[PDB]
Order: C-alpha cells, then sequence, then structure tokens
RNA sequence: AUUUUACCAAUUAAGAAGAAUAUUAUAAUAAUGGGUGUCUUAUAUUUUAAAUAAAUAUUUAAAUUCCGUGUAGUAAAUUUAUUAUUUGUAUUAUUUAUAUAAUAGGUGUAUUAUAUUUAAAUUUUAAAUUUGUUGUUUUAUAUUUAGAUACAUAUUUAUAGAUUAAUAUAUUUAAAUAAUAUUUUAAAAUUUAUUGAAAAAUAAAUAUAGUAAGAUUAUUUUAGUAAAUAUUUAUUUUUCUUUGUA
RNA sequence: CUAUAUUCUUUG
C-alpha cells in the first residue's frame, strides 16, 4: 500500500533519507526555470 | 427576520462566497512583481524540516540554534554559496577597466570585493556600482511563462585594463 | 445544468429531502365541532343543527323555533367541498376511499399494525387514547 | 488603492489572500506573576539568610502552566487567581472552528475528548487488538 | 434516527436487510464479485467497528474490554460461574457444524451403495 | 420467498436520507426472478434447493386450503409434527441441524429457573389471586407468599 | 456588324490526435485554518459564553387564539454513518463539444396581380388578447439548439360498524391498506449581515402578481347543449309515432 | 364570535 499518492514526485535519496529533500526540491525548481540541456527556443519571447 | 426563510429544505454545506477569493499565488511574472510579506504555516514547517528533522529528530538546545555553529550558519560560513558570474562581452577582446558581474542580490558591495580578493585573488578594485535587475522572463513554445532568477549587476572598476582574448 | 459552466463548477447550495405534511392535516376541527357524519357505506350525510338561535328567541313562534333542534344534512356542495379536503391524501389512487371525520378504530390501529411498528411496544393496540398508567407511588417529574 | 487596472492592484487582490501564521497567545498576567510566588510562604534560614528548601513545599504546590515557561510551582492558597490560564492550557490551541469537524459526525464524538474544549483522540484499539481481544473470549 | 438496527443481522444470508439502491440489471463477471465483496465487507466493517468502539469505550471506563468489572473478575478466580445463561462459544458452534457434516458424508457413502445395489 | 419490506421513512421523517422513497429493504440481486429466468434458458436446480423450497413453502400451501379440507390434514398424516414427537424428526439443512442441536444442547440450562421457556407458568393451577383494595392491584399468592412481581415504573 | 435580348436557380457527408487521467451523482476509515517563485523576528500571530444546528428526528388520537400546530425508548456503546484518488479508467450509472465549405451561366416571364408548366380560376401573416366577440394592443429577421412532473394498473394465507351531547346502546348486509406530488417566467417590495458618504453599493432568500402580463412540447379525431359544462357511471317502466332523463 | 342566562325556556 502506497505511503504517498501515485502522482507525487519522488524527492529523496536512494537510501530513503529525507535529509536533503529541500536541496533536491530547490534544484529541481531552478532546473524547471532554466533547464541546462535546453536547445534553441522557437518562441518570439526569448530571454535575450 | 420579519419572515423566516425556508432553511429546512437545504442540507448543510457552506456555499462558496460570491465575491470568490482568488488563489494566493502570484501569477504576474513581469517587472512589477511583489514579494508577499505574509507568512504561512508551510514556511516555518519547511524551515523546521530543513534545519533539523522536525517530524522525527528531537530539537537541539536553543543555545545551539542561536549560535554560529548551528548547521545552516556553519555550512554558510565554511561552504559559501554564491554565483558570481561575469558577462563576457565586457571582458572579451576589448580592453576594459570595468568588467561586469552578475551577482546574487543578497551580496553587498563589500562582499563582492571580499569574494574577488580571497577567491579570485583580484586585489585591485577601486569600487563597485550596483544595479538590481529582475530576472529574465521568457515564454517557451507552449507559452509557459518562466522567469530566470533575479540578479545584481555589478560594474567593477579596476586599476589595470583587462581583456580576455579570442583566438579567431 | 453543460460542461462549460462557471455557475455549476462553483458549489452553492444543495437541496435536501423535503418533509411531508401531517397525514390528517385537512380534517380541521371546526368541522368536527359543528357536524357529524352519519351513514351506511357509500352514502353518508354530514349533519348539523341550525343556527337562528341565540340572538332573538322571543316573539317569533314555537314551531319556527323548534325547527332548529333537528339534525339536518348539509347541502351537497358544502359536503363535497369539505370532503374534497379529505380526498387530497391520495390522488390517482382510485381504489381508495376518503378519510372520515373522526378516526375509526381501524384508522387508529393502522398506524401501529404495520410491519415497521411491530417492535414498538409503545403505541401498540392504542395507547394515547387510554388513560395513563398509575405512576410509581414515589413518581415525580421535577 | 486596490482598485485599478495596474498590476500592483492586481497583486494586492491575490497576495493578500494567503493566511498568516497563527499561534494561540494566551493572555499575560502582568499583575499576578506566577514566577514570583516561589518566594512566597518560605521560612528563612538565619545564618545564610537564604530560603529554607522545604520538602513539603513541592507537594502542596500547584503547577501553573504558561507558554514561555513549562510550568510554575505556586502555593495552593494562591492558585485561585490563575483559574483562567488553567482553562487556556487545557483548551485546544486553535479557533474551535478549525477543529469543529470532530464534533459533527458521530464516530468522532465517541472517540474524541471534549472536556473544556480539548479536542484530542481518546485511546482507541487497533483492529488486530480488537480481533485478538474478542477471540480469546471465544466470541 | 430509527433505521431499524435490530433487523441488521436478522436475515438468513449476508446480503439481506441491506439497502442496496446502487445496482444494475446485468451484473458482469467482476461486478458480481464486487457485489459479494461489498456485502460481506458491509457486515464485517459494521461488526468490527462495533467491536472496537465498545472495547475502546470499556477500556476508557477503566474496566475489562468485555465490560466485565472487578467483581466478575473475582468470581472467575474463585471458580464461580459468572453469568446466568452460558451461551455457546465460537469453538462450540464450529464443532456442531463439523459433526453434522461428518454425519452427512458417511450417509452419502451408504446411499451410494444402496442406489448402486438397486440400479 | 422474500422478507417483508419495511419503510422507516414512510412519511418524510428522516431528511438526511439519501436513498429512494419506498421500501428500504429491496430484494437482493442473487435471488430467483422473472428477468433472469427469461434471460437464461436452462434452469439447473440442485435437489438441496428442491428440498428447501418445499420446506419453506409447506405451511404456506397448507394455510391456503379451504377449512373443510385443512381439517383432514391431520387425519391423512400431513401435519405430523416432530416437536410433539409423533414421528421421528425430518431432514433439514446443515445449518438448521446445527441450530437444532444447539438448542438440544442448551435446553438443559433452563430447568431450575422459573423463566424456563420450555415450561413457562407451571404454577397456575395451584395459584391463588388476591385483589388489593388500597391501590388497585391483583397480586398472586402461593402458600401465603407473594409470588407476583410488581413492575418497575 | 463593334454585340449571341432583358429576366429567371439551388443548397452542400467533414480534410485530419482539434474533445478524455472529461461532466454529474455514487467511497460512511483522513482532516488544527492548502499555497509552490519557499526561508530570523513575534512587545506586534488570543475567540471564548447552558438556546435550532455545518450535530438536520419511523403513524392518522387527545388537547390548545375553534379555522396551518401536532406521535411519544427500540433495544440500554448495536450494526444510519458526514464518506473521497486508487489495491480495478475506484466501482455503478449519467452526460458530452458549431475550427474547416469551388457545387450548376439558365424550365415557366417579357405590357403588373401572387406555386403546381393547357395558359385560367383562387387566395387578408400567424399566436395571445378581447365575451358590443373587432377596425384596437403585445411577440416573432432567419438557421441550429436549450426550454416547463397530479402514478390512466392492485391474483390464493386475511380479518373491515353503526349510533348518543354524554353515560350508554346493539334489530341490522361491502371493501383492491395506501400516503411522499401538485404548471412556468417576472415586479414595485421586504428582512438579514457588511462597506462607504455627510438613502447608496456588495452579499443572501424561490414574498406576492384571475384587471397588469406572457408562455405551457406529441395531426389524421367518433355522441349533444344554484343553473350550466366536464370526467366516470346508471334506468330496457307501457300509448300512433317520437324524446340525453339520471 | 365572546360574555350573561344551566331542565323542556332565555339576552346582547
Ligand atoms: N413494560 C415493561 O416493563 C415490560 C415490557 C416487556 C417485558 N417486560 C418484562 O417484565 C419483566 C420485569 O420487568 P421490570 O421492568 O419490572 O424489570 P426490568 O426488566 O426493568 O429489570 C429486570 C432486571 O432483571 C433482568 N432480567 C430480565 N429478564 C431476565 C431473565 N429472564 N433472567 C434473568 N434476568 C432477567 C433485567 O435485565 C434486569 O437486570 C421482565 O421479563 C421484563 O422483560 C416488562
Ligand atoms: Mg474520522
Ligand atoms: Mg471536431
Ligand atoms: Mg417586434
Ligand atoms: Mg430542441
Amino acid at each position: 500500500q502506497r505511503k504517498l499518492p501515485k502522482h507525487f514526485p519522488v524527492v529523496q535519496a536512494s537510501d530513503g533519507s529525507s535529509l536533503l529533500r529541500e536541496e533536491t526540491i530547490a534544484c529541481m525548481e531552478r532546473e524547471r526555470r532554466l533547464p541546462h540541456n535546453m536547445g534553441k527556443l522557437y518562441s518570439y519571447h526569448r530571454p535575450y | 427576520i420579519h419572515k423566516g426563510w425556508r432553511t429546512w429544505e437545504y442540507q448543510h454545506t457552506r456555499p462558496d462566497p460570491r465575491p470568490f477569493p482568488d488563489p494566493p499565488v502570484n501569477d504576474y511574472f513581469g517587472r512589477s512583481r511583489i514579494w508577499n510579506p505574509i507568512a504561512c504555516k508551510l514556511g516555518y514547517v519547511r524551515k523546521k524540516a530543513d534545519e533539523w528533522g522536525w517530524p522525527n529528530k528531537p530539537p537541539p538546545p536553543t543555545g545551539l540554534r542561536h549560535s554560529q555553529e548551528f548547521f545552516p550558519f556553519f555550512f554558510e560560513r565554511y561552504f559559501p554559496d554564491a554565483e558570481v558570474r561575469l558577462l563576457l562581452d565586457s571582458v572579451l577582446n576589448n580592453e576594459t577597466k570595468r568588467p561586469v558581474f552578475q551577482i546574487p542580490c543578497s551580496m553587498s558591495k563589500v562582499e563582492l570585493v571580499n569574494y574577488l580578493k580571497n577567491i579570485y585573488g583580484i586585489d585591485n578594485v577601486v569600487r563597485v556600482e550596483v544595479r538590481n535587475r529582475r530576472g529574465r522572463r521568457y515564454k517557451n513554445e507552449v507559452g509557459e511563462i518562466k522567469m530566470m532568477d533575479d540578479y545584481k549587476v555589478a560594474v567593477v572598476e579596476l586599476d589595470t585594463p583587462v581583456s580576455v582574448e579570442l583566438k579567431q | 445544468p453543460k460542461m462549460g459552466c462557471e455557475e455549476i463548477t462553483r458549489k452553492a447550495r444543495r437541496v435536501q429531502l423535503q418533509p411531508t405534511e401531517y397525514l390528517a392535516q385537512h380534517r380541521m376541527q371546526v368541522w368536527q365541532l359543528r357536524f357529524k357524519e352519519m351513514g351506511p357505506p357509500f352514502s353518508r350525510v354530514w349533519v348539523a343543527l341550525g343556527g337562528k338561535m341565540r340572538r332573538r328567541r322571543v316573539g317569533r313562534q314555537v314551531d319556527v323555533k323548534d325547527m332548529r333542534y333537528y339534525w339536518r344534512p348539509i347541502e351537497p356542495q358544502y359536503q363535497r367541498l369539505y370532503m374534497s379536503r379529505l380526498r387530497i391524501r391520495d390522488h390517482s389512487n382510485k381504489l381508495r376511499q376518503p378519510m372520515r371525520l373522526r378516526a375509526t378504530n381501524a384508522d387508529i390501529g393502522s398506524g401501529s399494525s404495520s410491519i415497521e411498528w411491530e417492535r414498538a411496544s409503545n403505541r401498540k393496540y392504542g395507547a394515547m387514547l387510554a388513560p395513563p398508567k398509575r405512576q410509581d407511588f414515589e413518581f415525580r417529574v421535577v | 488603492f486596490k482598485q485599478g487596472q495596474g498590476m500592483f492592484s492586481h497583486q494586492l487582490k491575490r497576495l493578500l489572500q494567503k493566511k498568516s501564521i497563527h499561534r494561540y497567545n494566551w493572555d499575560p498576567l502582568p499583575m499576578y506573576d506566577p514566577r514570583k510566588l516561589v518566594h512566597a510562604s518560605r521560612h528563612m534560614d538565619v545564618e545564610t539568610w537564604r530560603e529554607v528548601p522545604d520538602p513539603h513545599w513541592d507537594e502542596r504546590s500547584y503547577l501553573v502552566p504558561d507558554q514561555m515557561f513549562y510550568n510554575i510551582p505556586v502555593p495552593p492558597e494562591y492558585k485561585d487567581a490563575y483559574w483562567w490560564r488553567e482553562l487556556q492550557a487545557r483548551r485546544v490551541q486553535c479557533p474551535v472552528e478549525w477543529v469543529s469537524h470532530r464534533m459533527y459526525n458521530k464516530g468522532d464524538r465517541q472517540r474524541y475528548d471534549f472536556q473544556d474544549l480539548a479536542f484530542r483522540k481518546k485511546f482507541e484499539f487497533s483492529y488486530e487488538e480488537v480481533v485478538k481481544n474478542a477471540k480469546d473470549m471465544r466470541s | 434516527g430509527f433505521t431499524m438496527k435490530y433487523k441488521k443481522g436478522t436475515g438468513l444470508w449476508d446480503e439481506d436487510h441491506v439497502n442496496d439502491y446502487k445496482t444494475n440489471r446485468y451484473l458482469s463477471a467482476r461486478a458480481t464479485m464486487r457485489w459479494y465483496q461489498e456485502m460481506e465487507r458491509h457486515q464485517t466493517r459494521n461488526s468490527l467497528n462495533a467491536r472496537r468502539a465498545t472495547q475502546s469505550h470499556n477500556n476508557n471506563r477503566g474496566l475489562h474490554h468485555t465490560g466485565r468489572g472487578a467483581f466478575e473478575r473475582e468470581l472467575e478466580r474463585r471458580g464461580v460461574q459468572v453469568e446466568k445463561y452460558p451461551l455457546t462459544t465460537t469453538t462450540g458452534t464450529m464443532r456442531v457444524a463439523e459433526l453434522v457434516i461428518l454425519r452427512r458424508m458417511e450417509l452419502e457413502k451408504r446411499a451410494e451403495e444402496a442406489l448402486a445395489e438397486q440400479r | 420467498l422474500c422478507d417483508e419490506q419495511y419503510d422507516y421513512n414512510k412519511t418524510a421523517a428522516k431528511q438526511r436520507m439519501k436513498g429512494p422513497k419506498g421500501a428500504k429493504n429491496p430484494i437482493p440481486i442473487n435471488r430467483f426472478n422473472a428477468y433472469d429466468a427469461m434471460k437464461h434458458d436452462r434452469l439447473v436446480i440442485t435437489e438441496g434447493a428442491l428440498m428447501q423450497l418445499e420446506d419453506e413453502l409447506y405451511e404456506h400451501k397448507l394455510q391456503i386450503l379451504p377449512p373443510h379440507i385443512r381439517n383432514q390434514l391431520p387425519e391423512y398424516g400431513y401435519l405430523d409434527s416432530e416437536a410433539l414427537g409423533d414421528c421421528v424428526p425430518s431432514l433439514k439443512t446443515i445449518q438448521m441441524e446445527a441450530a437444532a442441536r444447539t438448542e438440544e444442547a442448551e435446553s438443559d440450562m433452563y430447568k431450575s429457573f422459573i423463566d424456563n421457556p420450555y415450561n413457562p407458568w407451571k404454577d397456575n393451577m395451584d395459584a391463588s389471586y388476591a385483589v388489593d383494595g388500597a391501590d388497585g392491584t391483583v397480586q398472586k399468592f402461593v402458600d401465603g407468599k407473594k409470588v407476583s412481581w410488581s413492575m418497575l415504573s
């Protein structure tokens, strides 16, 4: 039986320690702002 | 109550207030965006998860919490976090006495000079000029409004003109 | 109410089951003081006495005075009109028969003789029409 | 000004909707300060002129709760002015409207404590406990 | 209000005296299993809750989970039968069933040979 | 057969009833019916079912008969009853034999008690009755002792 | 030749990830005020009070301003009880979208009446409202779509009261024991709780509207016009013929 | 309708 809803993200170490969860979340978030991979945008509204 | 309404025909559930509340989150990603001073539960609780384990671990003595050695202060003193980055177009093939840095907004003019002295060993800095520029906002191809982090533009005035050369 | 509506997507009210009227509501006692119904099944008069009485008795004559002491059937319009209020418990139940003025013993027992009341030992075989039980010699409501 | 087409007045309609931190600050007692009643009704030892640490003091003592101290020992005769913050400590620590759902359904009337407004779960068995408690009675 | 609590278990089987107004004409292969799940969990949920509530309530009143107090606690020490009518226990009511069954199986041996003797 | 259908909101009374309006005890879906008979062609009946049907419908069919006919039922041996013990007991289901042996087992705890169901009111025909005039009561007496119980409230 | 008279016509299958963790009811196990782009501080983060309520109740009697008001423990902690995102798209049912357009070069006439080709003939827009029954007023640009609730039925277990003001009385024939419903849209008003200025706005209700009104969804039909009319139903009451009476 | 009339009879 699940201890979190199926649609929740997995934010945790591989050990299961929640020690860093806020760093992990912060990282994921700054990453959703500006993904490092991101190729050329085809949008007319462009960061520069 | 000159005349009582018929209230017996309603099951008990609270109707939504017609001047409905808008959601508390801030949707405006523009220039004029306001930081919300109001503090919810979640802020303090996430603090409490961040600093010590609040759900599980027992809280440390207050004397520790309020001291320089307490982990978020300890780790900040001995493991600092700043992205102090340089606009290359200032230091590219032109000789320029004034390179231009992007800086986290929580740094002072003094802290930048300390940064450049002790890390990068840049020992001649006449002074620093500081702008606060709101982070770069862009839409992607689905139309998702995104905003890169806010930054501080520091024009850093040196003694010796500095260039970084590009081999063509 | 459509899958687009801003009206219904924000919840307002929820309407409940509405309570029914008193089953006997329409047998009003102003009829039950005045008249009484007499009859064999399928023909029944409502009968009343006459008012000319309590204003001027004297001087008129004895015959026209004691034409007042007889039970008489009410006019049929009025009987239909008063009976109509007793017929509104079941419309479209054609096989039924209207409620009477005074509740008969079947009509008292019908409310305790169901298979929903059979465990209720209160109100069984009529209760509220009997005189009350002698209370414990130390009984007091305080 | 909140009425405009501007974005400052657009934020203020939204940002002002979130709910502030709530703690129950239960009222101060400026004129009866329980923490100074430790020095009440104590015999003096006259050599040192300090108080005599009477072992009978600490069983007659009445523990007055508060927020920024744990509990404060007070002599019993003086306990009667503190009757309200005994009722604020035993109270649930919110507006009762937030926790009101404990009240309305039936299962939560029987399982929760309502004495002087402390909504707190009573002791309640798990299912395996219930099964093995009903099984060894052979019922 | 009065929902007829006393008729809840009165029914011969597990599925009756239950207001079942959520239903269909044709029940599929697994809707039927769903029905047989719903009914027995309707009995089991309502029985186990009524066990838990009273065991917990009896525990909060400081007596035994049965509702059996100190006095009746003393009577069982001294070997005194504590109640008037000692109804059959769980093990007993299982034993009856199995003895009945173990009669019927033997009989269904004997009948087999009887009929094969005739036929 | 079917259990009688009870309505505990027959008037309006309980308002937070979601429900339908009507019988609160509808026939469950696994019973026999006209619909599922008309849908499925072969009707496969086990003999246990036959026996149970006959068993539950026996008294029903007996009551329907005209009274000059029901009088001949005992004469013809239709009505011989195991309880009275004129015959040897009949074949019952597993569960009913279980219950029956349960009562065979538990019939011994009611012997020395005056509330014994298997011999109630054994004291009628030695009994005396006395009418009290100070307050209307009729009290039972046996050997000058008051046997009868005044009710509590 | 410079030139083939003027006039006269529709009604379209839809090319495609441009409709699903979709809408509504349904789960009697959680629940201190959900707020992400968050993040010292609380002198400044207090909501409590015996009443009808986020707690919502199994009959027709009696009695009471005579005329709107009414049923009491069902079992004593017993199983009507405020449930909920997956260990079945949770199950069962229920509802569902106006992006998108080659269509045809002429059948009736050619001095004025208006579809049926032999020419003519014949034609006042419907609804509601009016009861001196209209000459008056209101609604309708068109296409498509939304739009309003009196149970036309009772197969064996089975049984049915009249009467008095009252106490009483007792010559004396039936019976398929169930109730839950009752058009529709509208005032000027009222009442409650907030905000603002020196009654107004905001938020809640289903007030009432046959002399204010307007709508009310399915043709080819099978008995007439207190008193009338309408629904269901009843009587073979005498003559030479005839007659809808109840 | 409410009061005064309280036997078969009587008021406003
Ligand atoms: N209206 C009534 O009072 C009423 C109604 C129906 C039945 N009864 C029966 O009247 C009798 C006494 O009534 P009461 O109200 O005067 O007393 P009660 O029934 O209120 O209390 C009787 C006490 O004796 C117990 N008891 C009852 N039956 C028992 C039994 N069969 N064996 C052992 N203990 C028993 C009761 O549980 C209780 O402990 C009982 O049979 C009761 O069930 C009374
Ligand atoms: Mg709960
Ligand atoms: Mg499409
Ligand atoms: Mg118009
Ligand atoms: Mg339509």
